[PDB]
RNA sequence: UCGGAGUACAAAAAACCCUCCGAGUGAUUUUAAUCUAGACAAACCAGUCAAAAUAACCAUAACAUCACUUAUUGAUCCAAAAU
């Protein structure tokens, strides 16, 4: 990660968390499972369905990946059509 | 200080042993309530 | 003795493929399957070779 | 478990007979 | 939130409202930069409009 | 830290040596039948019968209820060998036996049933059903004289209520009609009552037909008390319970404090309690009948509301306690997408400052 | 431990509640499926006052299936 | 307001059978090392003794309901022989006629293997199955 | 339902017949709905099942059947409740 | 690297260039679906079970089996094939 970089001096991110992560403005990150398209007639039908759901990452990870990503894809998106739209707010969340 | 925990402690047990004594009262007159509730018992007794 | 690894598609004409472990010695396979495109059991045929 | 009074209610291999199984190699009748 | 900018005098019905005149109220923020094309109505308060 | 069991073991009385001696089971179904009788003895460790719900395991019933009929066993031990050897002897008999082809006479077995052992097999169908639990509570009475009810549906066709049927309100809409051998020397008592079915109460039942003082057979002949009244269950709550009671009385006895009005549509004059009514009468009235039908809701209800109970029809529903979840994480670990899915409150999405 | 009441059995032999309540252990006689050969021919050798047991794990049910409320009175 | 038309919003109803014949309560679910299977409401108990053939009908909590059997001196005096396959089928007759005056319709019954093709047995069912007793009980609803 | 003239004297009986468990006492049809939080959509909803009610109804060969779980056990439960009926004594 | 037994005597875990057995797949047909409550396990990545519901077929049918059954296996990227 730089935190500075030569050009511009401001702080860049990895691209790699963003090709395979997805980030609702909860905090919560979103990412598939490992494995899911590996030798797949080896596997039974349970295995199966369970390597092609997606998962949360804890709080290490979710820390993490804050901390390799710039500030521009923590805000608050409005897409047209986006099946996660309904996800992006926490409700009933009593701590 | 002291003297208030040994009257404290003095009266809670005193107390707890009066509690029990009340159950063991309260077990033997409900036993024998329901002894004088149910009916007369006919059965076999009407012949006999 | 080895065995192969073939890829059967459905005759039911839908587009449904699953991979299945075969003797080499034995014959094309034909079996009974369940794709659920049709949500009925159709006719299952062996058609491509893949993995030995 | 040990320590329980019912241990040991479930003891079944003193009641039948050790049955040894007729081995392959050891088939042989032992009289 | 439309009926709270009518009701403060923020906007008003009797002149036609439109983009411009909702951003003038301080009713939506847009930028054009984040790949925004303008403002979609939702139905939140249909009831006590 | 061995410890020593708490009475017998259960293998500990056949010898270990001396295997062979033993004579085995050599089946299966000689072991289910050794097994379900040593299943139902009262072990001292824990077992299934002592969690789930054996009704306090040993009870002392009270008997209230006629002695049993006076049989001498010498006399009916001769007769009924005696009755067997003439059938025994029949040739005829024989051949049709060999050759799987006999049948009975199944209306004589019933006959002859309701005298020998109906009244037994009564007795466990109410206690099955509850009702001695709900009525006299502990205390239990034996239904020794055979009651009959049936119900008057088409213009010949009878509707019968024996022990446990079930019986549409359709049918029952007109009064039953009661047939019972008895001689002209003592007094009887009816009493239909409807077990669940009250609404402000659940420890109470309501009465639908009450007749004091029936002379013998003739029911009608009898005083009458409480007007029969249409069974009148709930939409929702179905399948309510009702009992017919025949109680018989030495006496002539003052049945007027429970006198009922004759156009009685008021339900809460209908309260009643069996238990409390009998503890009254205890010492004139005994129980000697029984019979209860089943009763679920139909079209014929919705009438009795309107027109004769001047009341609004209540429809109930079986309701389904919420199902179950686990408190939320700030940070689902592992879980699916859906996690966020089973704490939504509602499905319309709804915006803030927006 | 042999599954009891309310408490089912997985392909890996383990015990899962069907039911919520309370959890109970229980010593119980042991009759084998007769389609189990191995286990019908040791029954079948067992001395005639013998009886196999068993250690089972019950769950006694807490909440009722369910109860009836008024929704509408028409 | 109208003294009559005062309901509680909840009502409780007492009949151990109301949930039993709504097909609502609860199976007992599970053993399945065990035989035979205890997921039932009312099980066909049929014990084939040496002298006497008893039919019996049980709830889930070991008590009977209903019972047929020729040790009866009902049954006994219209019977040939106690331990003939005719024998079974007047129990069958007598104990399907009891089951539906009892309102009992459906029952769960679990033969062995070998008892599945007696003849005695096979036939007895062919007596239940037009006497109105119709075995395997309705599924639960939400089970 | 009476006195609602815009539907057909055949259609407004065929509605009491089939839909007689909402009829309230003094003949008022009652429809409730409870689907979405908005009441705009709740009213659409309403108009719309009275649609396919009246629909349904309006067509005289419209008379679809089904075959359900509950209603192989009530068919039986029926069935054995006519066993004992098919007795024909003197009644009361 | 993966599994079983002892060391690790009775919930779990627990080491050594410690003591002994194994696995890097076959045979067969019952060719084993979709969707979801709740949990075991675990640093993470992984692994496991699973009611209800839907479809399949006795027209109210989901555990592939056997060989100590427990191990019979490999992450991204990338490449090839119909997607
Ligand atoms: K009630
Ligand atoms: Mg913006
Ligand atoms: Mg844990
Ligand atoms: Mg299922
Ligand atoms: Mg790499």
């Amino acid at each position: 990660v730089t935190y500075f970089s030569s050009r511009k001096g401001k702080r860049k991110t990895v691209k790699a968390v963003i090709y395979r992560f997805l980030r609702l403005h909860s905090g919560l990150w979103l990412r598939r499972k490992a494995g899911y398209k590996k030798k797949l007639w080896k596997k039974t039908a349970a295995r199966k369905r369970r390597l092609r759901e997606f998962v949360f990452c804890n709080k290490t990870q979710s820390k993490l990946l804050d901390k390799m990503t710039t500030s521009f894809w923590k805000r608050r998106n409005w897409y047209a059509d986006d099946p996660y739209q309904k996800y992006q707010d926490r409700t009933n969340l009593k701590v | 200080k002291f003297a208030r925990r040994v009257v404290l402690l003095s009266q809670e047990m005193d107390a707890g042993l009066q509690a029990w004594q009340l159950r063991q009262q309260e077990k033997l007159q409900e036993e024998e309530g329901k002894q004088k509730n149910a009916l007369k018992s006919k059965g076999a007794l009407l012949q006999n | 003795s080895k065995t192969i690894l073939v890829k059967m598609m459905s005759q039911a004409g839908t587009g449904f493929s699953f991979n299945t472990k075969r003797s080499r010695l034995r014959e094309k396979l034909t079996l009974l399957h369940y794709d659920p495109v049709v949500k009925k059991k159709v006719l299952f045929v062996e058609q491509k070779k893949i993995r030995s | 478990y040990r320590s329980k009074p019912t241990h040991g209610i479930g003891r079944y291999k003193h009641l039948v007979k050790a049955q040894e199984p007729k081995k392959k190699k050891g088939k042989v009748e032992v009289r | 939130r439309l009926q709270y900018l009518i009701d403060l005098g923020r906007v008003d019905p009797t002149q036609p409202i439109d983009l411009t005149q909702l951003v003038n109220g301080r009713g939506v923020t847009i930028q054009p930069s984040k790949r925004d094309y303008g403002v979609q109505l939702v139905e939140e308060g249909a009831d006590t409009f | 830290r061995r410890a020593a069991p708490l009475g017998p073991m259960p293998n500990e009385d056949i010898d270990v040596s001396d295997l062979e001696r033993l004579k085995k089971y050599r089946s299966f179904d000689r072991y289910r039948r050794r097994a379900e009788q040593e299943a139902r003895k009262p072990h001292w460790w824990r077992t299934y019968r002592e969690h789930f719900g054996e009704e306090s395991g040993p009870k002392d019933r009270v008997d209230i209820g006629l002695p049993p009929p006076k049989v001498s066993r010498t006399q009916q031990l001769l007769e009924r060998k005696q009755a067997l050897r003439e059938l025994r002897a029949n040739v005829e008999e024989e051949r049709a036996a060999r050759l799987q082809t006999a049948r009975i006479p199944l209306e004589a077995v019933r006959a002859e049933w309701e005298r020998t052992c109906g009244p037994y097999h009564k007795q466990r169908l109410a206690e099955y059903c509850g009702l001695y639990r709900d009525l006299f509570h502990g205390a239990t009475f034996v239904p020794r004289v055979p009651l009959h009810v049936a119900y008057a549906v088409g213009e010949d066709d009878l509707m019968p209520v024996y022990h446990g049927n079930e019986v549409t309100p359709t049918e029952a809409a007109q009064a039953p009609e009661v047939t019972y051998e008895a001689d002209e020397g003592s007094l009887w008592t009816l009493l239909l009552t409807n077990l669940d079915g009250h609404l402000l109460e659940p420890d109470a039942e309501y009465v639908h037909w009450l007749v004091t003082n029936i002379p013998g057979n003739r029911v009608t002949e009898g005083q009458e008390t409480c007007p029969y009244l249409p069974p009148f269950p709930a939409r929702g709550s179905g399948f309510h319970r009702f009992a017919f009671l025949l109680f018989k009385q030495d006496k002539r006895i003052d049945f007027s404090g429970d006198t009922r009005p004759s156009p009685c549509y008021q339900l809460a004059q209908r309260t009643f309690h069996t238990f409390d009514f009998y503890k009254k009468h205890q010492d004139a009235m005994t129980p000697a009948g029984l019979a209860f039908f089943q009763c679920r809701w139909d079209d014929s209800v919705t009438r009795v509301f309107h027109q004769l109970l001047d009341m609004r029809e209540p429809v109930f529903e079986f309701v389904r306690p919420p199902p179950y979840h686990p408190k939320q994480k700030r940070f689902p670990h592992r879980q699916p997408l859906r996690y966020l899915d089973r704490y939504r409150d509602s499905h319309e999405p709804t915006y803030g400052i927006y | 431990w042999h599954p009891g009441a309310h408490v089912g059995l997985g392909k890996n032999k383990c015990l899962y509640a069907l039911e919520e309540g309370v959890v109970r252990y229980t010593k119980e006689v042991y009759v084998p499926n007769p389609s189990n050969s191995e286990a019908v021919d040791l029954v079948t050798r067992l001395p005639q006052g013998a009886v196999l047991y068993k250690t089972f794990v019950h769950v006694v049910p807490a909440k009722p299936e369910g109860t009836f409320k008024l929704v509408a009175m028409l | 307001p109208v003294e009559n038309e005062a309901v509680a919003p909840e009502f409780t109803n007492r009949n151990p059978r109301n949930l039993e014949l709504l097909a609502v309560a609860r199976k007992e679910r599970g053993w399945g090392t065990v035989w035979p299977s205890r997921e039932f409401w009312h099980r066909l108990r049929v014990i084939r003794t040496q002298h006497h053939i008893e039919a019996l009908v049980e709830h889930r909590n070991g008590q009977v309901v209903v019972s047929a059997s020729t040790r009866e001196w009902a049954i006994k005096k219209h019977l040939y022989s106690t331990r003939n396959v005719v024998a079974c089928e007047s129990v069958g007759r007598v104990l399907a006629e009891r089951c539906l005056e009892a309102g009992i319709n459906f029952m769960v019954y679990h033969p062995t293997p070998w008892e599945a093709a007696s003849d005695s047995i096979k036939r007895l069912q062919h007596a239940m199955t037009e006497g109105g007793v119709v075995l395997r009980e309705p599924r639960r609803i939400y089970e | 339902l009476a006195s609602a003239d815009w539907i057909a004297e055949p259609v407004r009986l065929k509605l009491a017949v089939k839909h007689k468990n909402r009829i309230n006492r003094s003949g008022e049809l009652i429809l409730t709905s409870e689907c979405s939080r908005y009441q705009f959509r709740n009213l659409a909803d309403c108009l719309q099942k009275l649609r396919d009610m009246i629909a349904e109804a309006s067509q005289p060969a419209k008379e679809p059947s089904r075959e359900d779980a509950e209603l192989r056990r009530s068919r039986i439960e029926n069935m054995n409740r006519e066993r004992l009926r098919k007795k024909r004594i003197s009644s009361a």
